[PDB]
């Protein structure tokens, strides 16, 4: 099972993580079973 | 969750995921309930020597 937990918290702090405490609630359960080993990121492009 | 008590109305926020918070002895204290989603307290039924 692949768990996600999440938090978004109002933060104005400009470069590090801020210093205090922030509790992660469970968000969904994936039922998946699959193997897993590498991650990615996936982001956007700009073009003006 | 087999168990024998009184159940009540229960002010313990419940966030959205929690269903059946226990307490120090690892038995359920308070559930929320199937088919209506809302919180009840288990306070067990009242004894006592004779
Ligand atoms: C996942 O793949 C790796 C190879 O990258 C292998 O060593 C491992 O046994 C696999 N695990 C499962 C549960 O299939
Ligand atoms: C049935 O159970 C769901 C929760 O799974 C609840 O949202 C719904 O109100 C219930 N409906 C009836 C008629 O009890």
């Amino acid at each position: 099972y692949f768990k996600i937990y999440s938090k978004h918290t109002p933060i104005n702090l400009v470069r590090d993580l801020p210093q205090g405490f922030s509790a992660l609630e469970p968000l969904v359960d994936l039922p998946i079973g699959i193997n897993i080993t590498r991650f990615q990121t996936l982001l956007a492009l700009h073009r003006s | 969750l087999t168990g024998t008590g009184v159940l009540t109305e229960s002010n313990k926020k419940f966030l959205p995921f929690q269903q059946f918070g226990r307490d120090i002895a690892d038995t359920t204290d308070a559930v929320r309930d199937p088919q209506t989603l809302e919180i009840l307290d288990i306070t067990p039924c009242s004894f006592g020597g004779v």
